[PDB]
Formats: C-alpha cells, structure tokens, sequence
C-alpha cells in the first residue's frame, strides 16, 4: 500500500518532519548526556546505542551548523521532506544516480540544477 | 528514515507512587514505557525528545489509579518499501547478506543480490565478490539497499532488501 518511490506515505507520518541521520545523532547524543548525568535512571536502550553508533557512523556532517547549513541550502527547494532527509543521508554525486536512488526527484529539475544541489551538498561534507 | 514527531501515552498511577514529585514520576514512567518499543504504525521509538504537555489527571469512579495523559515528542526510525538506506552488514551466507541499519535487522536474499556477485565460502572472512576481485563485500562492510519489504513480528520490525537496482552495494 505505501512506497517511499512515489512518496507514498502512511497518514501517521505526514504531519511528522525527517531528520538527518547527523541531526539524530546530535540529539541522541545529549540524550545520553542527561541518562549519564543525573543518576537514578536505568541505562539506555539497545535500541538507542544501536541507533547511536549507526547514526554516528554516517553522519557525514559532524558540525551542528554545518547541519543546519545543509538542512536550509535544501530546504528552499521544492523537496520533500523524505526526498531532502534522504538526499543529505545518501550524499549522490551525480544527477543520474540521484535520479536512480530517488525517483520521485524524476522531473523536478534540469540535470543541471540536480547536479549543483548535489555538489552543494558534497561541499557541506565534513570528510575525513 | 528517521522522524521527529508527536506521540501520545497514557501514564496509569495509583496515589502511594506519585514520588516526592508527580511531574517527574509521570516523566520517568514515560521514557520507560515508550523508548526501546517499536510499532508497525510507527516503528522504533528511538528516544524521547521532550514532553509537550501533561493532561489533567483523569478520576473515573471505578479505577483506583490516575490516568495521566502526556503528549510527547520522539525521534522514532519507520523504514518503507522503496526506501534507499545505508547499511552495515552483520554477516555473509549463502542464503544472502543479513544487514543491521540501526536498530532494525534487515535481509538480503541471494536471489536479490547480482549475479557477477559469487558466493565464496572458502574466502578468509566469508564473502560475495565478482570473479574480477573487483568488488568485495564481506562483514563489516557499508552496503546501499533498496528495502523491498518490511514486517512486525512481535512489536519489532525488520526488513528485506535488494541490490538490483542500479547505485546499490559496495559504499
């Protein structure tokens, strides 16, 4: 019944807002800081640490502003907000293969103008 | 894909466990009731980001308890058919690639795996490559899927990928 390929989406989430797996990270990691400070609250979850390391481990911006920086640049595109949390977490290089990974991007813009999000994007990166 | 959304749960408390502050007893019963579980209707409730609001407290005669109900936001992970996802993969077999994308486990099937992709068993760390080397995947590895399914079983969710479409596998 749902498929995120043509932005078919349960009712439940559409009044919701997708996060980047860096912005996850950011926000599980001060969750940690208030379950380790504070004490009579028992450990966290396997579900958090496992999201937390796997979080961690593609973040692919490390700084908060950076993050924002990219979340806005997207943001003023005429994308949704699967397709614009979807494109910072997998990082594309090339309009084609954007194209391919998000179908929905099919038709929204000129190779071109595909191809310099991306590059935008790229540039945001916080290699290593 | 990883949401920030509102969720609601109702907090049952009978008079002798309202704790030295109600507030925070209604607030520590909240994170443990809800962070960990995992629905078919929204999945993984990752954490608790903050507790919007706590409903007055609700008397029906009959019940001997509180019922409190809170508002809260939470970062919760609902994956979908259609859906690309980076993954970690956890173990290689014959029978496919059992892949882990944070907290939810996810399969790859042999049979949705390419074909220049052979198994080797006899590999040092188990492994599907392409008879040119060229391209190795084995534990540990990084791999782009395409989720061609998913299930709840027992509150929990897991998934079946694919790495037939093209810009799938080795990251």
């Amino acid at each position: 019944e749902e498929d995120a390929s043509q932005l078919i989406f349960p009712k439940e989430f559409e009044t919701a807002e997708t996060l980047l797996n860096s912005e996850v990270h950011m926000l599980l990691e001060h969750r940690k800081q208030q379950n380790e400070s504070a004490e009579d609250e028992q450990e966290l979850s396997e579900v958090f640490m496992k999201t937390l390391n796997y979080t961690a481990r593609f973040s692919r911006f490390k700084n908060r502003e950076t993050i924002a920086s990219v979340r806005s640049l997207l943001l003023q595109k005429k994308l949704h907000k699967f397709e614009l949390a979807c494109l910072a977490n997998l990082c594309p290089e090339t309009a084609e293969e954007s194209k391919a990974l998000i179908p929905s991007l099919e038709g929204r813009f000129e190779d071109e103008e595909l191809q310099q999000i991306l590059d935008d994007i790229q540039t945001k990166r916080s290699f290593q | 894909m990883f949401y920030h959304i509102s969720l609601e749960h109702e907090i049952l408390l009978h008079p002798r466990y309202f704790g030295p502050n109600l507030l925070n007893t209604v607030k520590q019963k909240l994170f443990t009731e809800v962070e960990g579980t995992c629905t078919g209707k929204y999945g993984f409730v990752i954490a608790v980001t903050t507790i919007d609001n706590i409903g007055a407290g609700v008397i029906q005669p009959g019940r001997g308890f509180v019922l409190y109900p809170v508002k809260y936001k939470a970062i919760v992970f609902r994956p979908f058919k259609g859906e690309v996802v980076d993954a970690v993969v956890t173990q290689v077999n014959k029978v496919g690639l059992f892949t882990e994308i944070g907290p939810m486990s996810c399969f790859i099937s042999r049979h949705s795996i390419p074909s220049e992709m052979e198994f080797d068993p006899n590999s040092n760390p188990p492994c599907y490559k392409t008879m040119d080397e060229d391209i190795v995947i084995q534990q540990d590895d990084e791999i782009r899927l395409k989720i061609v399914g998913t299930r709840v079983d027992k509150n929990d969710i897991f998934a079946i990928g694919s790495l037939m479409d093209d810009y799938l596998g080795l990251v």
